[PDB]
């Protein structure tokens, strides 16, 4: 078996769905702040946003909605979580002391049913009487809110309409009204139904079926006022009530694709829309009142407002104050001004949160030759493109380096005092025949600039028609200077060739220190690609130099430098090449039994190989013979994300369905089958997407450091910013650490009353299995923060083995002492 | 010739990795050096000694040399090791059992959750899948373990059957006693579950329709680690094994021993309700509890479901692509 | 696809046994004792009629592919019997073979085990299954006796009395080589054709066709009676010879 421990060192820094209302207090304005398994409360003022209070959900923060029924002095908050755990929550405070309470709480999954392809949708009732949920094709799950469904037992109604695109309860009905985009051959649809909890069936709804623009992305409920709902599309945005039909179609939003909606004005005449181009629009309902009395919509009118981060969720708050949450980067309080500035701009920025955003790679340098260690991530995309320098000092001090363009893969190189970073911008087809980029970033502005000449392709004859307006990605390698951190120089890559895999290194013979990339040439056409290169550049004078190229005839998903050899894999072939004294590179041998080699990682002549579907392999190099032979490989099936060695036995695996896992060598000789085995000894729901791995740490080493129990460091990067990190530990500090954990379990209350055995359970939609093997640091160093009585009673009984005490019992202040040892390795 | 198997040497294949782990030997991928021809040789060891060949290789070499069938899996040729020279008492060297070497397997096609199946994939996936049962049945051969991990899958989208191990001749005339719980138990049968030793050919049957259900939600439909809690599940959606549906439920072993906690009701159609109506009647026919009660495959091959299905129109499913990976 | 299992009688003149210097009386007494043993082993072990058919089978082919001489008839026969247990799901442990065999052997006939019995047979299984070319799937005149005598309506007891006949006469051939030279389905017609003549009824009034002289076509196309009456005289010389005679 194997033994290792978690610990998060960044927590999640992307916000995945903000809410306001009167949840701390009926008098107070919150905002309701979500990251993946945190809840962030914060109270509005007139500078900005007072915190409250943080809690940490055993769960993926799914739905997050604010209700008021009728009784209650305040708003209750509702979550949801992705493996289905409901709950209701409220908020109490005793002078100094702030608790959060679970009112109500289930698990709402079923046993049989299809998870929608729009993902779980959660909407709430205006008058507080049903809470509504799609959580399967064809379903809708209702939870009735009377003060007796302390459990949350609900129950499901057919739901004919098996494609819902969005949903949303409707004002201004005479009955729970649900009003829904749905998608089926004949296009996409609006319709209506009525739900009934006496019932428990749909009856017909208030207003007929619609045709509506095939991709309908969104529903605005529409308030009292005017009533009816408003559909979002990409092209046209129209408004349905009954008789009532309009339709806007301004031409600025065609341009780019509107993500998020809020309400403005508490009667519905003013909402914001925001793009994925970061643009804020204001959209105004016109009024018109009749002689009769009642209210209608006039019109519709989209204005634009100015420039925020893309984001995921908006929030307006008071006065001119609008909260930007975003997911790919930095979130924003902005204000809107009446008076547009001298740019014509209305969107002036207050205050900036750091978001690490999408850490699609990074890596460990000692840039100032500290023994410390600093984390340069590449981070965001698009236009929130920037590079992180990270380190320790009690905080973290985090540097951002803009570029505007999204960064792909990041390496060190020493010898030239700088960093290869691959990058790619979004350019579009224009009147020209070429294209043209919506704003200028990090390879267009570079001292020095090259484009690649080669003519490897070139002979083509294979047709690839542009239409105007279509988007296109342009792949760049960035030297970058390890001091400024300024673009020194820029390559561009062929027309539709993509860099895939960046390497520093030397080979061979070869004195010289060269940036390796390894591209493939992509075409909308094609599954997967059928060529692509392998490129020796040289970064040398502020110039860059392609040295050679070698074609391949696949994707150079990864790459990796094997003891003066270049590893490359190409698709379903893990290749190893050398260098020769003519600075070309040479195959030597090759592996196929390989669906698609995603990953690569070495240790020694240990080959650690990551499979789309078939999970790892431990390759071995045999250099008697100058070929590759299969040690073992993990047959169980599972989908990776990154993968890293821990040591000669050890191999880490990350699940695309936030899982982790490791895997051993069964060190048993006797059958030649059980060595040609891994056995997956340790399973993990990290409950974040990892998608680098990398040796090293950010904790500063004076030699001084009481050496820990945990040995060896590896930190990890996801998509929502978390940085995290895996350690091993002994069989004896495993068990006692574990043993501890289930005292603390007792111990310690859990938001929503989750069980935190069941939230580490590693969970794919078709295998749950309990975790081993792992134990969550983030528990252990809870224990520090519990007040004495607990500390105390988690202590009770509690022996340790494996030492020089045998039977050893511990005491509250022994194990405030190993904890805080613990929180020393980050 | 062709026929003569056995003494062609494994030296004419170059081995390519191990693909899978056997309950007799472990699987190779593996390229023959005459033709280019990708294949799967299975290794058969004889060195136990202790009952010699394996009677479950014996099953796989005698049944699939006798079914000809395009949803059925082929055997090749049997090759061994360099047999030692004139010295067949020392000689322990293994036999291998070529196959055809199909790209991907159902079990990891879903699991890794990147397989998207539309109406019409579930058709031809099924419409292959019952026509080489169907083809087994009718010659009185049962598979007696149908898994997910047992449906082989080519990009091109065809299906077949492979794991023939567990399988047996069926006599309707003579009810001779068979082993027994011969399915997995997520795909295992009600009777089987309740022990009857005498089992038709609608224990297959069974296994299928969940394999129908777990393509529409992507999720096995049943499952349980006990017996019982197989049983309980099942009762569920299906119903509580009762006299009225099943008349000779009475007879089985274990009848009154095993029970649900309650005599559920049929539940079927309405958990399934977002099931395409053709297809719901299907799966409700194939997983009736009663195996007299219990279609045919001849019976799902002639449905609104799965009659009009062209075989021509292969059309494959949405398999995994490099945007995918994405 | 599939090999080749008959041969012609002229061709039984170069078996590997005959070649070596064993004369034809010797070679077909040998194949006698090994299919009776083969026979009387499995019956003590209760085993159903087709194992022991298919054990025979494995038998007769073996030794045209290779020598009495130099490979022992009662091993051999115990082998094929194991694997035929295996093969038609009567499975039996090699260790109960040996007990049998040497309960029915006398001390001089078990000597062919050598030291270690259960060793000599189950290492001849490899070349057993590579001998027979893994073609295990073996059909016997059995099944089309009474395939074809379902076909026939008439006396119950003189159908009955036409069976059992028959039903011997098949037990019988198998101490001989036509499991060598004919097809199964030829076999069955063959001894039903025998029994036909020494019980003195006709045949062809108890099938369809009362009229269809020659019965054995709609059963057996393309059977000349010339192989029907080598066969029958192949058959009745055994019990000539020996001090049996025919049931009747
Ligand atoms: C320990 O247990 C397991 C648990 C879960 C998953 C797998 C196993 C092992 C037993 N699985 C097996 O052995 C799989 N049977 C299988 N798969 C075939 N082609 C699909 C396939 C399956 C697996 C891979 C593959 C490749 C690399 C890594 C992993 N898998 C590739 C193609 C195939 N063609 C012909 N035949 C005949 C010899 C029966 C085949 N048998």
């Amino acid at each position: 078996m194997s033994y290792n421990y978690v610990v998060t060192a960044q927590k999640p820094t992307a916000v995945n769905g903000c809410v306001t209302g009167h949840f701390t207090s009926a008098e107070d304005l919150n905002l309701l702040i979500a990251k993946n398994t945190r809840l962030e409360i914060y109270v509005v003022t007139a500078e900005g946003l007072r915190p409250v209070k943080e809690v940490g959900m055993y769960g993926k923060i799914a739905v997050m909605e604010l209700f008021r029924p009728k009784g209650e002095s305040k708003d209750l908050l509702f979550i949801l979580t992705a493996k289905y755990n409901a709950c209701i929550l409220e908020y109490k405070q005793s002078g100094e002391s702030i608790d959060i309470i679970t009112r109500a709480h289930g698990n709402v999954q079923d046993r049989i049913g299809r998870p929608s392809e729009t993902g779980i949708i959660g909407i709430i009732d205006p008058e507080c009487r049903m809470i509504g949920l799609r959580l399967y094709d064809g379903l809708f799950k209702v939870i009735p809110l009377d003060r007796d469904n302390k459990e949350l037992k609900a129950f499901n109604i057919r739901l004919e309409e098996l494609h819902v695109i969005d949903v949303k309860f409707l004002y201004g009905c005479q009955a729970p009204t649900i009003c829904f985009v749905y998608q089926d051959p004949q296009g996409r649809h609006v319709k209506t139904y009525e739900v009934s909890l006496r019932e428990k069936e749909f009856n017909k709804g208030p207003w007929k079926q619609e045709n509506v623009e095939a991709e309908a992305s969104m529903v605005i409920a529409v308030p009292e006022p005017f009533g009816g709902a408003i559909i979002i599309g990409q092209e046209s945005i129209t408004y349905h009530n009954g008789d009532k039909y309009l339709a806007i179609a301004p031409p600025i939003i065609k341009q780019s694709t509107i993500v998020c909606h809020n309400r403005v004005d508490p009667n519905g005449s003013r909402y914001l829309l925001g793009d994925m181009e970061g643009r804020l629009f204001m959209l105004l309902l016109e009024k018109e009142e009749q002689m009769d009395g009642t209210v209608t919509l006039k019109d519709l009118r989209v204005e634009l407002l100015g420039e925020t981060s893309i984001a995921e969720c908006l929030t307006y708050l008071d006065n001119g104050v609008v909260f930007v949450g975003s997911r790919l980067g930095d979130s924003q309080l902005v204000k809107l001004n009446v008076d547009s500035n001298e740019q014509g701009s209305y969107v002036v920025a207050m205050e900036t949160f750091t978001n690490l955003g999408p850490i699609v790679d990074m890596c460990v340098v000692d840039l100032e030759r500290q023994g410390q260690g600093q984390l340069v991530t590449c981070s965001g995309a698009f236009k929130e493109g920037s590079l992180r320098i990270i380190r320790n000092g009690q905080k973290l001090h985090i540097r951002t380096v803009p570029l505007y363009e999204s960064p792909r893969k990041i390496c060190y190189q020493e010898v030239s005092q700088c960093f290869g970073v691959l990058s790619s911008r979004i350019e579009v087809q224009d009147t020209s025949g070429g294209t043209t980029a919506l704003r200028p970033s990090a390879s267009t502005q570079a001292l020095s600039s090259s484009v690649s000449s080669s003519k490897l392709f070139s002979s083509s004859t294979a047709p690839h028609e542009t239409s105007f307006g279509e988007e296109v990605e342009v792949h760049n390698l960035l030297i970058i200077d390890q001091h400024t951190f300024e673009v020194l120089h820029a390559h561009q890559f062929l027309q539709n060739e993509y860099a895939l895999s960046l390497v520093s290194c030397k080979l061979g013979k070869d004195p010289n220190t060269y940036f390796i990339v390894g591209t493939a040439m992509v075409y909308p056409e094609e599954a997967e690609p059928k060529q692509g290169r392998i490129v020796v550049f040289q970064y040398s004078d502020g110039k860059l130099q392609t040295v050679a190229e070698k074609e391949v005839k696949g994707a150079v998903y990864s790459m990796v430098e094997f003891n003066g050899k270049l590893l490359a894999s190409i698709n379903s072939t893990v290749r190893l090449y050398e260098w020769t004294t003519e600075k070309e590179l040479r195959t030597e041998c090759n592996h196929y039994n390989n669906i698609m080699a995603l990953y690569l990682k070495t240790k020694g002549d240990f080959i650690l190989v990551g499979d789309l579907m078939r999970s790892v392999l431990l390759l071995a190099y045999k250099p008697m013979e100058g070929n590759f032979e299969e040690i073992a490989r993990d047959f169980n099936p599972n989908w990776m994300s990154a993968v890293e060695i821990l040591d000669d036995d050890n191999f880490l695996g990350a699940e695309n369905a936030f899982n982790l896992f490791v895997c051993q060598k069964d060190s048993a000789a006797t059958t030649d089958e059980e060595r040609q085995h891994l056995q997956e000894v340790g399973l993990f729901h990290l409950g974040e997407f990892v998608n680098v791995f990398c040796h090293g740490s950010l904790v500063m080493q004076n030699l001084g450091e009481t050496s820990t129990p945990t040995q060896g460091s590896v930190l990890f990067g996801t998509v929502n910013g978390m940085i995290g990190l895996v350690t091993s530990l002994s069989e004896s500090w495993y068990n006692l650490l574990l043993d501890m954990q289930n005292r603390l379990n007792k111990v310690i209350k859990s938001v929503g009353k989750i069980e935190h055995s069941f939230w580490r359970s590693f969970h794919t939609e078709r295998k749950t299995e309990p975790a081993t093997g792992f134990i969550d640091g983030d528990l252990i160093e809870s224990f520090l923060d519990i007040s004495r009585p607990k500390m105390q009673e988690v202590v009770a009984n509690l022996q340790y083995d494996d030492g020089s005490g045998m039977k050893r019992e511990a005491t509250a202040d022994d194990l405030i002492k190993v904890v805080e040892e613990l929180t020393r390795i980050h | 010739t062709e026929s003569d198997w056995g003494k062609r040497c494994v030296d004419k294949f170059d081995i390519i990795g191990i693909i899978g782990e056997g309950t007799y030997g472990q699987v190779y991928k593996a390229k023959d050096k005459d033709t280019g021809e990708l294949v799967a040789l299975k290794k058969v060891r004889l060195d136990n000694e202790k009952e010699g060949f394996p009677i479950t290789a014996i099953r796989e070499i005698k049944i699939l040399r006798q079914l000809i069938h395009r949803s059925v899996v082929n055997m090749k040729e049997i090759v061994t090791d360099k047999q030692d020279a004139l010295d067949f008492k020392k000689d322990k060297g293994a036999f291998y059992l070529v196959f055809e070497y199909m790209d991907h397997d159902l079990m990891g096609l879903l699991e890794s959750g990147l397989v998207h199946f539309s109406e019409d994939h579930i058709k031809s996936f099924m419409k292959q899948l019952m026509e080489g049962l169907e083809y087994c049945h009718k010659k009185n051969f049962l598979h007696r373990d149908i898994k997910c991990s047992n449906i082989l899958l080519n990009n091109s989208g065809q299906i077949k059957l492979a794991d023939f191990g567990l399988a047996r001749l069926y006599n309707s005339e003579e009810s001779r006693p068979y082993t027994n719980k011969v399915i997995t138990l997520w795909y295992r049968p009600p009777e089987l579950l309740l022990g009857e030793e005498r089992y038709t050919p609608a224990i297959d049957v069974w296994s299928c329709g969940c394999i129908l259900g777990e393509l529409f939600t992507k999720k096995p439909i049943f499952q349980a680690n006990l017996e019982l809690a197989q049983l309980e599940l099942i009762s569920r959606l299906c119903g509580s094994p009762c006299p009225a549906v099943w008349p000779d439920v009475i007879r089985l072993p274990y009848f009154n021993t095993m029970k649900p906690k309650k005599q559920y009701r049929r539940r079927l159609r309405e958990e399934f309700s977002f099931i395409p109506s053709a297809a719901l009647d299907l799966l409700d026919h194939m997983l009736t509890l009663d195996p007299s009660k219990r279609c045919t495959a001849e019976q799902t091959l002639q449905s609104d479901f799965l009659k009009d299905v062209e075989l021509s129109k292969m059309a494959p499913p949405d398999l995994p692509h490099w945007q995918d990976c994405h | 696809t599939k090999p080749c299992w008959y041969w012609d009688k002229k061709d039984l003149a170069h078996t590997p046994s005959q070649l070596e210097g064993l004369d034809p009386a010797t070679e077909a007494r040998y194949r006698r004792e090994g299919a009776r043993f083969i026979f009387d082993v499995g019956t003590r072990l209760g085993l159903h009629y087709d194992t022991l058919a298919t054990g025979i089978i494995y038998f007769h082919r073996f030794y045209m592919f290779h020598s009495f001489k130099q490979f022992p008839r009662y091993v051999t026969g115990a082998c094929c019997l194991f694997l035929a247990g295996k093969v038609e799901e009567t499975p039996k442990k090699c260790k109960d073979i040996i007990k049998t065999a040497r309960s029915l052997l006398n001390d001089v006939q078990f000597g062919q085990f050598g030291d270690d019995p259960k060793e000599e047979v189950m290492v001849l299984e490899r070349i057993l299954l590579q001998t027979i070319k893994f073609d295990l799937q073996v059909e016997h005149p059995y099944q089309f006796l009474l395939k074809y005598a379902k076909q026939l309506k008439g006396d119950k007891n003189k159908i009955q009395k036409l069976v059992q006949m028959a039903w011997t006469f098949v037990n019988d051939s198998l101490c001989t080589t036509l499991s060598l030279q004919w097809e199964p389905e030829i076999i069955a017609v063959a001894v039903m054709y025998l029994a036909g003549r020494l019980c003195k009824f006709e045949i062809q009034e108890w099938t369809s066709k009362p009229m269809y002289r020659r019965w054995w076509e709609q059963f057996v196309q393309d059977v000349p009676v010339d192989v029907l009456e080598d066969i029958c005289h192949q058959i009745l010389d055994l019990y000539s010879q020996g001090k049996q005679q025919m049931p009747h």
